[PDB]
């Protein structure tokens, strides 16, 4: 019942921006925590964003910390991540988790999640 | 400048308060004027020089003009180491609560600052309330004033196990607590709320207070705006002020579980897959195991969760490196059995005893069960120590089994540590040092380790300890009781090899015999007289 999906993707370049969205399906999204995490080229999962169920808490990795920002829309069911000063180190497969449900949890990359959406590829090249 | 933001943040009042306790403690009124003299260095703060300016280092530069060789943080270190109508008439009341403020400040070291401000809150409320009744002041006053003496105690086990042991230690201590605390919170909720504590308080052990009044109102704030993650528990804590509602979150009571959790032996037991996550993830993976066996379990101490978890986590270290290791830890489960065990029937077996006896025969059985163990402690010692312990009985047996473990940690980690403090300054015991430089998860079961001791030689028979004086009978009932359990001590020393059985006949012949005296006409006399049927009544138990 569970399902994420990432959107938003595909080739931009030095210095621009884009914006990755995420629908929820499965329980409801108002009650818990979202994260987004990526994959670079020759790399494990990197954790880059945290929120809370009411969005009133954030957490940034400092490899994109000023530069990107995470929201929410509890009634749209629809994750958001707001990317700007694009560089050529953004370049990976952005997926969106939680840890919502009783399903079994995976761990990679120095967290754990119970559900991933299938992830969408951006490429930042010059 | 921090020296504005927490202006700006905690306000004046509070602010004057919080500059109050720390300058307190640290020099033994004359500076006071200094604290008011700081408010308005604050209102210059908010590029003047000098402002902007560290914290400590303004405060520890400026009273120091004790040692204060290097004036740095790392100095600080070294620093570490070393009348109801009149109550009335004072009601400037904004100079009476001070005045009332610095002592409770004055007396003791390690109060958490953030607690204190709340209390002087309350005193005012009754007196607010007590001048317009006819006259019960001085109960609500005594109710406070008793609770916080504990609270000194605690935090300097806090601080001395944050040294003794890092956060990772007092991290896990906080997810375990936390979990049972808040069940229907996720992980990544509780996770976030240990962080903030953490930070809290390793500011005020360390002893900046500056900040944690500021990062626990910031950490009340939050908890109230997220109620809806977090506990059902949460609403009336958090319609109150602030000193109030922060005060009242740290005594919030368990939340329920949510109804058909899963058992947690898929997902730690039953996956081909832990030891690739414990690999990706360590501990957060085992960080996790805590909060999912925590949150199901309430009526366990903080500290079993802990072996809990350190059981599991010595599990996979072992069986990740085997052949099969799915099959190595299927097991484990069946490890956490006696663990748990341990300790249940420790509280069945005591509060039966307790139940059976009452307070202070509970209190005479432990005196002789301590003294046996070490016979080399002070006579003050084991009567205070035992007498502590007896009134943990009377705190915890009364709870339902599921409250018991819990509170007996509570209260038991006091006692423990206390004790620990003592033993330092004054060794007497191998086994004690040994106990008390043990693991937080040991310490406890160390203690209940112990033997009696079949070296330790009688003491000769001296005849004024167990002979009783006439002036016993004006005691209150506290010391007329220490009295007896001072003789009984010094009974065992006298006779350690003697039953329980011979030596509470003795103790109930004191008892009897304090009674008869007490209410004869010539008390002189029949202290004299019965004296000698004492005497001859051990002597036909005990010799």
């Amino acid at each position: 019942e569970v399902q994420l999906q990432e959107s938003g993707g595909g080739l931009v370049q030095p210095g621009g921006s884009l914006r990755l969205s995420c629908a929820a399906s499965g329980f409801t999204f108002s009650r818990y925590w979202m994260f987004w995490v990526r994959q670079a080229p020759g790399k494990g999962l990197e954790w880059i964003s945290d929120i809370n169920s009411g969005g009133t808490y954030t957490r940034y990795a400092d490899s994109v910390k000023g530069r990107f920002t995470i929201s929410r829309d509890n009634a749209k069911n629809t994750l958001y991540l707001q990317m700007n000063s694009l560089r050529a180190e953004d370049t990976a497969v952005y997926y969106c988790a939680t840890n919502s449900g009783d399903g079994k949890r995976y761990c990679s990359g120095g967290y754990c999640y119970r559900s991933r959406g299938q992830g969408t590829l951006v490429t930042v090249s010059s | 400048s921090e020296v504005a933001h927490r202006f700006k943040d905690l306000g004046e009042e509070n602010f004057k308060a919080l500059v109050l306790i720390a300058f307190a403690q640290y020099l033994q009124e004359d500076h006071v004027k200094l604290v008011n003299e700081v408010t308005e260095f604050a209102k210059t703060c908010v590029s003047a020089e000098n402002c902007d300016k560290s914290l400590h280092t303004l405060f520890g530069d400026k009273l120091c003009t004790d040692c204060c060789a290097k004036q740095e943080p790392e100095r600080n270190e070294c620093f570490l180491q070393h009348e109801v109508d009149v109550m009335c008439t004072a009601f400037n009341e904004e100079t009476f609560l001070k005045k009332y403020l610095y002592e409770i400040a004055r007396r003791h070291p390690y109060f958490y600052a953030p607690e204190l401000l709340f209390f002087a809150k309350r005193y005012k409320a009754a007196f607010t309330e007590c001048c317009q009744a006819a006259d019960c002041l001085l109960p609500k006053l005594d109710e406070l004033r008793d609770e916080g003496k504990a609270s000194s105690a605690k935090q300097r086990l806090k601080c001395a196990s944050l040294q003794k042991f890092g956060e990772r230690a007092f991290k896990a201590w906080a997810v375990a607590r936390l979990s049972q605390r808040f069940p229907k919170a996720e992980f990544a909720e509780v996770s976030k709320l240990v962080t903030d504590l953490t930070k809290v308080h390793t500011e005020c052990c360390h002893g900046d207070l500056l900040e944690c009044a500021d990062d626990r109102a910031d950490l009340a704030k939050y908890i109230c705006e997220n109620q809806d993650s977090i506990s059902s528990k949460l609403k009336e804590c958090c319609e109150k002020p602030l000193l109030e509602k922060s005060h009242c979150i740290a005594e919030v009571e368990n939340d329920e579980m949510p109804a058909d959790l899963p058992s947690l032996a898929a997902d730690f037991v039953e996956s081909k897959d832990v030891c690739k996550n414990y690999a990706e993830a360590k501990d957060v993976f085992l960080g996790m195991f805590l909060y999912e066996y925590a949150r199901r379990h309430p009526d366990y101490s903080v500290v079993l969760l802990l072996r809990l978890a350190k059981t599991y986590e010595t599990t996979l270290e072992k069986c990740c490196a085997a052949a099969d290791p799915h099959e190595c830890y299927a097991k484990v489960f069946d490890e956490f059995k006696p663990l748990v065990e341990e300790p249940q029937n420790l509280i069945k077996q005591n509060c039966e005893l307790f139940e059976q006896l009452g307070e202070y025969k509970f209190q005479n059985a432990l005196l002789v069960r301590y003294t046996k163990k070490v016979p080399q402690v002070s006579t003050p010692t084991l009567v205070e120590v035992s007498r502590n312990l007896g009134k943990v009985g009377s705190k915890c047996c009364k709870h339902p089994e599921a409250k018991r473990m819990p509170c007996a940690e509570d209260y038991l980690s006091v006692v423990l540590n206390q004790l620990c403090v003592l033993h330092e300054k004054t060794p007497v015991s191998d086994r004690v040092t040994k106990c008390c430089t043990e693991s937080l998860v040991n310490r406890r079961p160390c203690f209940s380790a112990l033997e009696v001791d079949e070296t330790y030689v009688p003491k000769e028979f001296n005849a004024e300890t167990f002979t009783f004086h006439a002036d016993i009978c004006t005691l209150s009932e506290k010391e007329r009781q220490i009295k007896k359990q001072t003789a009984l001590v010094e009974l065992v020393k006298h006779k350690p090899k003697a039953t329980k059985e011979q030596l509470k006949a003795v103790m109930d012949d004191f008892a009897a015999f304090v009674e008869k005296c007490c209410k004869a006409d010539d008390k002189e006399t029949c202290f004299a007289e019965e004296g000698k049927k004492l005497v001859a009544a051990s002597q036909a138990a005990l010799g």
